[PDB]
């Protein structure tokens, strides 16, 4: 075993020793709920004013190319106030800074990893994002910024670009589209080279981004911060941290801030994490 | 590629 212990004061020693070069992150809708972005996939998160035909179509691409309307209407609902990223979005900055973040593979479209400051060859933005957008002719494809975005979906304008007039299309996956090509070349290089894999705030049931897990090296360990478990082999249809076979998957429960500022703890981060943190959030608040 | 589904 790698891990001395399957605890998270097992996971920090493995971090600091020289065996924990290369951390991966994989994160979900859970790091994004503290800054007040609802979790879009969970039916348990205003619907019926649009002509849809299952609730689920708002996020279908086979709808949306038949009517873009709802989504943007929705998108105006949904469009967050503030984007202040969470203590976790900064850990994984704090990650980066101390030269351990070989990737983070997100599933969020929220921004909130780019505030934070990571780069563009820092992320895999696997289900896309609303950074940036798109016109949707092949032969135009003029790229617009999200205040550009911002701007047309809260004047309650469809967003047509300047030089074609096409619709302009925010840089999100919807579900029914192939991810981009980048999630399947940057997997099949980095899973060859991962020393950890950080799994916070998904309860991985979107696929293909779920099958992650399964490409770690079979010595890697791998530590879900989470509200719940997530990831068990399914008995009907994996992490092992119960059984007496389990040697490296770590369950920390609870929420991913807390997770987060419990690991920094241990790694003599605290104070780094916290002055991180209290810096941005007030940039961001002055802005 | 293996289309985004839950
Ligand atoms: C695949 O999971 C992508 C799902 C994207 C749905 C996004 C819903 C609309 C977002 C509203 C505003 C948030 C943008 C910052
Ligand atoms: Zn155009």
């Amino acid at each position: 075993r790698l891990l001395d212990e399957l605890t998270l004061e097992g996971v920090a020693r493995y971090m600091q020793s020289e065996r924990c070069r290369r951390v991966i992150c994989l994160v979900g809708a859970g790091i994004s709920t503290s800054a007040g972005i609802p979790d879009f996939r969970s039916p348990s998160t205003n619907l019926e004013k649009y002509h849809l035909p299952y609730p689920e179509a708002i996020f279908e691409i086979s709808y949306f190319k038949k009517h873009p309307e709802p989504f943007f209407a929705l998108a105006k609902e949904l469009y967050p106030g503030q984007f202040k990223p969470t203590i976790c979005h900064y850990f994984m900055r704090l990650l980066k800074d101390k030269g351990l973040l070989l990737r983070c593979y997100t599933q969020n479209i929220d921004t909130l990893e780019r505030i934070a400051g990571l780069e563009q060859e820092d992320l895999v933005e696997a289900h896309g994002t609303f950074y940036t957008s798109h016109c949707v002719s092949a032969s135009c494809r003029h790229e617009y910024p999200l205040s550009w975005m911002k701007e047309k979906i809260f004047s309650e304008v469809t967003p047509k670009c300047e030089d074609c007039q096409s619709l302009v299309k925010p840089d999100i996956v919807f579900f029914g589209e192939s991810l981009p090509a980048r999630f399947f070349s940057c997997m099949q290089s980095d899973f060859l080279k991962v020393d950890l894999l950080l799994v916070m705030g998904t309860s991985l049931q979107v696929q293909p981004f779920a099958s992650l897990i399964s490409k770690a090296p079979l010595s890697t360990p791998r530590l879900l911060i989470n509200k719940e478990k997530a990831g068990q082999s399914d008995p009907f249809l994996g992490m092992d941290f119960d059984s007496k076979k389990a040697y490296r998957d770590v369950a920390w429960l609870g929420e991913c801030d807390q997770g987060c500022l419990a690991l920094a703890e241990l790694l003599g981060w605290k104070k780094e994490l916290e002055d991180l943190v209290r810096r941005e959030h007030a940039s961001i608040d002055a802005q | 590629a293996p289309r985004k589904q839950l």
